[PDB]
DNA sequence: GGATTACACCCAAGACACCAGGCACGAG
RNA sequence: CCCGGUGUCUUGGGUG
DNA sequence: CTCGTGCCTGGTGTCTTGAATCC
């Protein structure tokens, strides 16, 4: 939940995200590309 | 005084450490967002470790 | 290959580059 | 018309 | 009136090779 990775405001309104929030975005993006890649254009090396 | 006292001028220097720059007390106060525990530091009304 | 170098407090000074797109300005 | 709070990560020098 | 050219902004993003001794 957000309790573990709270947002912080560097200067005024501006807010950056916790390292886990950015890293979960990367896992989530990478998860979507496996969806599309498994179905088509997967001649072993691409999947690898 | 029954004893005599060594007495005379000496050069003394005033150092930066003054008590009103160090004194600190906390009852209740601000907490960290992440741990919900008292913050660190005199300048933030913090609590002792 | 990893494992560590006692505990506590305060001060000051820094935080993301590169390329494609639109919009505004100047000239013919 | 009550309640009402603001920062995270490092570097350098000290104090004991 | 219409085309050439510079500035602001957002989505995107990675690599020319260059301290010591206990279990």
């Amino acid at each position: 939940p957000p309790q573990v990775r709270p947002s912080i405001a560097m200067d005024e309104t501006t807010q950056g995200q916790d390292d886990l929030t950015h890293k979960l975005s990367d896992i989530l993006k990478a998860n979507i590309n496996v969806q599309k890649l498994e179905m088509d254009g997967s001649p072993q090396h691409i999947i690898n | 005084l029954m004893a005599q006292v060594f007495f005379g001028p000496t050069y003394y220097q005033r150092l930066r450490h003054m008590v009103d720059d160090k004194i600190h007390a906390r009852a209740r106060g601000p907490v960290q967002v992440l741990t919900r525990q008292p913050v660190e530091g005199r300048s933030r009304d913090g609590g002792l470790r």
